[PDB]
């Protein structure tokens, strides 16, 4: 049983967007379908629901989206959709598709409604060194600086490295651009044979960057 | 529409202890209340439905009860892996509405941070800016003072801090502090120090490097 959302992205206020959700591993035509969104400021908010062929596909909408949003489905393709017109700043959030009984949820798809132009990040190494080594462990990372809007995602060695990873919440700088760090601790012996690469993706600016983080000696041999 | 008022907004619990969360509906909702768990970076997960039935695969420590307006959700013996925000939701009549959430912080024994410092990279320096990063790894509690000092002079107004969610296994936090200055200011000074004060350290710990060392 799985649902997958796509269609999200960055759009101007007053703009339009269409979200899609494809289901597998259950008899889709038998389930009412819902869209629910989430933002830090507003929390979880139910948005729209669509029922079955029986009902003639009865739909319902949260007041705040009425007349702007349209839910629809294609049973033959096990898919539910949300068409969104005249988008407002406050429609910003992560959108989830969920069946009646909210038994299961998807990974979600991010919608950002913003008049601001995008800016891709620079990715700088946080090199491992004696200054970031304690008892046979070294810390290393990547600084993903000066981007707009949220989000960026960071992985390490294409997701092969997950233990000891801490990717910090982004913070808004005084320039109005975001910055964040992602670090990992690793055996200091690893440094000689293992390559460490942060995979950075800021979809708004089409930035997809892999940065190899190389060790620095400083004066450790002295 | 029906308001679901969820309390407390925040709960600090030792592992093994009990969690009780409450939702009160602005009008009767029969038993059409569900409770969700949302762990950091994850989508909500259904725990309890029709107010008191626990969903498939959910462990016994999770219960709920209630009818009408008053609903509660319980974790009998909270585990480190129960770190999450919890939400109630009313299914009774549209618009379906959610409680504001309850954020769980897991109380544990004091753990001192391991402190690490990072010089600005050669590439960033080329561009006119110097970001200096201090890392505090795997500590508890969250409360911590990180002081930047450049040539032993205390900095103010030119740093920002970020903190991770509690780790699902060891219940620790990590924290980054980033000092930002112009390349020109950077090259005016030698010693870059982050000084960490934390309950678990008998005395503040300082990590440092010299401009030009690495
Ligand atoms: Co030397």
């Amino acid at each position: 049983m799985k649902l997958e959302e796509s269609g999200g992205g960055l759009v101007q206020p007053g703009g339009s967007m269409k979200l899609s959700c494809v289901a597998s591993g259950f008899t889709f035509s038998n389930y009412w379908m819902n869209w629910v969104r989430q933002s830090p400021e507003k929390g979880l908010e139910w948005v729209a629901q669509i029922r079955l062929k029986s009902y003639n596909y009865a739909t319902h909408y949260a007041e705040s989206v009425k007349g702007r949003f349209t839910i629809s489905r294609d049973d033959s393709k096990s898919s539910v959709y949300l068409q969104m017109n005249n988008l407002r700043a406050e429609d910003t959030g992560i959108y989830y598709c969920t069946p009646d009984g909210s038994d299961y949820w998807g990974q979600g798809t991010t919608l950002t409604v913003s008049s601001a132009s995008t800016k891709g990040p620079s990715v700088f190494p946080l090199a491992p060194s004696s200054k970031s080594t304690s008892g046979g462990t070294a810390a290393l990372g990547c600084l993903v600086k000066d981007y707009f809007p949220e989000p960026v995602t960071v992985s390490w060695n294409s997701g092969a490295l997950t233990s000891g990873v801490h990717t910090f919440p982004a913070v808004l700088q005084s320039s109005g651009l975001y910055s964040l760090s992602s670090v990992v601790t690793v055996p200091s012996s690893s440094l000689g044979t293992q390559t460490y690469i942060c995979n950075v993706n800021h979809k708004p600016s089409n930035t997809k960057v892999d940065k190899k983080v190389e060790p620095k000696s400083c004066h450790h041999h002295h | 529409s029906i308001v679901m008022t969820q309390t407390p907004k925040f709960l600090l619990v030792s592992a093994g202890d009990r969690v009780t969360i409450t939702c009160k509906a602005s009008q009767s909702v029969s038993n059409d209340v569900a409770w969700y768990q949302q762990k950091p970076g994850q989508s909500p997960k259904l725990l309890i439905y029709y107010a008191s039935n626990r969903y498939t695969g959910v462990p016994d420590r999770f219960t709920g009860s209630g009818y009408g307006t008053d609903f509660t959700f319980t974790i009998s013996t909270v585990q480190a892996e129960d770190l999450a925000v919890y939400f109630c939701q009313q299914d009774y009549s549209s618009p379906y509405t959610f409680g504001g959430g309850t954020k769980l912080e897991i109380k544990r024994t004091v753990a001192a941070p391991s402190v690490f410092i990072f010089p600005p990279s050669d590439e960033q320096l080329k561009s006119g800016t110097a970001s200096v990063v201090c890392l505090l790894n795997n500590f508890y509690p969250r409360e911590a003072k990180v002081q930047w000092k450049v040539d032993n002079a205390l900095q103010s107004g030119n740093s920002q801090e970020s903190v991770t969610e509690q780790d699902s296994k060891d219940s620790t936090y990590s924290l980054s502090s980033t000092l930002t200055l112009s390349k020109a200011d950077y090259e005016k000074h030698k010693v870059y120090a982050c000084e960490v004060t934390h309950q678990g350290l008998s005395s503040p710990v300082t990590k440092s490097f010299n401009r030009g060392e690495c």
